[PDB]
């Protein structure tokens, strides 16, 4: 009665006072409450954000499930509240610059491969006569082919460096966020060392000992402490010789170098410039341009998805078309022998015949043809007539259609049918999971069903996966002196990596009645 | 060295008593002649293994105990 | 005007998106080997009837890449089944990939990606069907106890989905608050009229129903 009237407050405070659920100190089921930022209320909906959390669940229901799926929700959470200092973020118009072309990189990559269609449409009036170009529309337009390549290879050369302000510090935080918890853990530099192969963590020896090592994790305190857990175990100042206008020389070497290591790792770079080398190359000639169409399945989500599915199993494909390659060796084994005869394109008469006596040719002569006909090899060979191999031949050419096209053709493209049913069911799982079982505590939809509408409730008013970023978000952004008592249970032990705050079986509800 | 030991034992970080209980256990020949073989003997694990199964026993067994925990 | 050839078509269209999709990028990767046929492999093609004179070359390449379309999608062989055969050229060892990747990367995967995308319709469309069934096996369609719950009677889910809820009645039920007189409604059809007016739907079931309220 009294908080009826009260109503008009938690109206307003509703958006954003978020609430979660832990299993703080008590062993019961505390329900904190914290604030919530309303620009964290709102990063958290519009972007990529919200995507990027799809492919996240994809990412657990499809692969975790297990102890890890408390654990790399905060390792998405940490990278999440990444992506929010970054857009918080978004010489001094450089920046004002840099910053303007960061956030516009989804458009501005658009854009791209906007310029990609326009120019080999105009690729596409070209004709030899030297190469030539007719321009029956104009006159000015052959120029504009000279000028829209120009403003595709500055859109190829601005891409990648928003995605240098963009995804990269990103790719560089998840990277320290791998680091930095295995010297604060697993110890392995300090004592396990990777050896020569996983080399990305080799390479990653080089970045410990610079100074600006935890750059983008928040945390410089991660070094300062590896030796307060680690050098007790056998050695103090060794593991600290392990670690510890002006700006011309201001920065580090080793540090920037490694960072340049990890991007050129990424592929997301690679990949754009990979994209920008032919579009300087499509100066150089515009046919080397036209690979830019490529970018519309990297470019589009809905091509992205189909393609997929043929990289989804194509270990086992291209295997498959190796095989293939094999079975047709084997055909062309028991051709070069026995049925070498048959072989011929004679044109008018024997003076000009070419029989595929060279089996390395010969071998090539199937690939080229009877792996194609969808005849068998049969239909492009002189057809057998009173020879009495030509009993044999059609046993070889009924077999050779079987096994190769109608089966191993069939094979191919028959592992990307199920490439589909696989990827779709892996669609459905997901959702499966999330319809039932909540993504946290794992109670699952039955339970909470047995109260009024329910199970929705507790995937909002409850753990609602999200709060418990913006508590993450909370207590990152948020000084060690303020902390209430439950809080810094939470970020003792979010240190610590023990993880057991997340509820986990219980919740507020199985608390309680 | 029977004291310089007692500094590199910090390393592995068993108290230094007990370390010098370590060197005892050592035949410790001549000034601190400490063979490294003759220190694999403590053979004992037997026990060390029945311990542990029966406080493994006991924690499973009995739970809620503090005293045991 | 059949619904029997509807599902299959509408099996078409429900994946419908994803294969425009996918005949476009047909175009664009034969689009690439137009422009990689254009240059290089440019001599091969050819039309010539007896001799020379009349031989068509695709030397405009807008009528190359018409040329690939028109044959080398089609041809079911590749692009090499029409086309001048190499025997002697330096080019010869690069054109069997010219034409290897093309008869790959055409018609024995972006076809088989087509029909495999109806494949994975029909497997799709018939997933839904399944769906649909199963939960009107187990769960309630209203309050979403399941069937479970009510086998704990004799029979029992099958009475709970005909003599209790049974979807049906709620309709008639609401037939019969529209076509009644406001005055004449008694508390419990007032009261699920006002509510109804209201759109708070809390008067259905939800979890409980006459047996979970009760023993
Ligand atoms: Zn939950
Ligand atoms: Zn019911």
């Amino acid at each position: 009665n009294f908080l009826e009237l009260a109503e008009s407050i938690l109206e307003y405070f509703r958006p954003y006072l978020g609430r979660i659920e832990i299993m703080g100190a008590s062993r019961r089921i505390e329900r904190i409450y914290f604030e919530i930022s309303e620009t964290n209320r709102a990063q958290w909906e519009m972007p990529q954000v919200k995507e990027s959390k799809r492919q996240f669940i994809f990412d657990v229901v499809n692969e975790g499930g297990e102890a890890e799926k408390m654990e790399l929700f905060v390792s998405f959470c940490e990278d999440t509240i990444f992506e929010m200092q970054i857009a918080a973020q978004i010489e001094v118009q450089r920046v004002k610059f840099l910053n303007y072309l960061s956030r516009n990189f989804y458009t501005l990559r658009f854009l791209a491969l906007f310029l990609a269609f326009a120019i080999n449409f105009i690729l596409l009036f070209y004709k030899v006569s030297v190469y030539y170009f007719l321009e029956e529309s104009t006159g000015y337009m052959e120029p504009a082919l000279w000028c829209l390549s120009l403003l595709h290879t500055l859109v190829a050369f601005l891409c990648i460096i928003g995605y240098n302000c963009l995804k990269v510090p990103l790719v560089i935080f998840k990277r320290e966020k791998e680091l930095a918890r295995k010297l604060e853990f697993d110890g392995l530099y300090i004592t396990e060392q990777p050896g020569d192969d996983d080399v990305k963590g080799q390479w990653d020896r080089l970045v410990l000992n610079t100074p600006s090592f935890p750059s983008n994790y928040w945390d410089k305190f991660v070094k300062r402490k590896v030796l307060d857990k680690h050098g007790d175990i056998f050695g103090r100042e060794r593991i600290a010789e392990l670690l510890g206008l002006t700006w011309l020389m201001s920065i580090d070497v080793k540090y920037q170098i490694w960072k340049f290591g990890v991007i050129f790792t990424d592929n997301s770079f690679l990949y754009l410039g990979w994209y920008m080398v032919m579009s300087l190359l499509g100066h150089y000639n515009n046919f080397f341009f036209a690979a830019h169409l490529l970018d519309i399945a990297m470019g589009v989500k809905t091509l992205r998805t189909i393609l997929s599915s043929v990289t989804h199993n194509g270990k086992q494909l291209v295997m498959t078309v190796g095989l293939l390659a094999v079975v047709v060796y084997l055909y062309t084994v028991v051709a070069f022998n026995f049925f070498r005869k048959f072989y011929n394109k004679s044109e008018d008469e024997d003076e000009p015949d070419m029989k595929c006596d060279d089996m390395m040719t010969c071998y090539l002569f199937h690939m080229y043809v009877g792996v194609r006909a969808g005849g068998g090899i049969g239909d492009e060979i002189e057809d057998p007539a009173g020879d009495e191999y030509e009993l044999y031949r059609v046993v070889f050419d009924i077999t050779f259609f079987f096994f190769v096209i109608v089966i191993l053709l069939a094979i191919i493209q028959g592992l990307i049918i199920d490439a589909f049913g696989e990827l779709r069911d892996q669609q459905e799982q997901v959702k499966e999971d999330m319809e039932t079982k909540c993504f946290i505590c794992g109670i699952g939809s039955d339970y909470f069903d047995t109260t009024p509408h329910g199970f929705e409730t507790h995937t909002l008013e409850e753990h609602n996966l999200a709060n418990y970023m913006f508590f993450l978000m909370y207590l990152i952004n948020k000084d060690e002196t303020e902390h209430t008592g439950q809080e810094s249970y939470v970020w003792k032990m979010y240190q610590e990596r023990c993880w057991d705050f997340f509820p986990a079986g219980d919740c507020f509800r199985k608390q309680y009645e | 060295s029977k004291k310089d030991f007692q500094k590199a034992m910090d390393s592995q970080q068993f108290t230094g008593p007990e370390i010098q209980f370590l060197l005892s256990c050592s035949e410790a020949d001549e000034n601190e002649m400490i063979n490294f073989e003759e220190f694999a003997n403590r053979p004992a694990r037997d026990i060390g293994f029945n311990v542990a199964v029966l406080l493994t026993n006991l924690s499973e067994h009995v739970p809620h105990d503090p005293r045991l925990r």
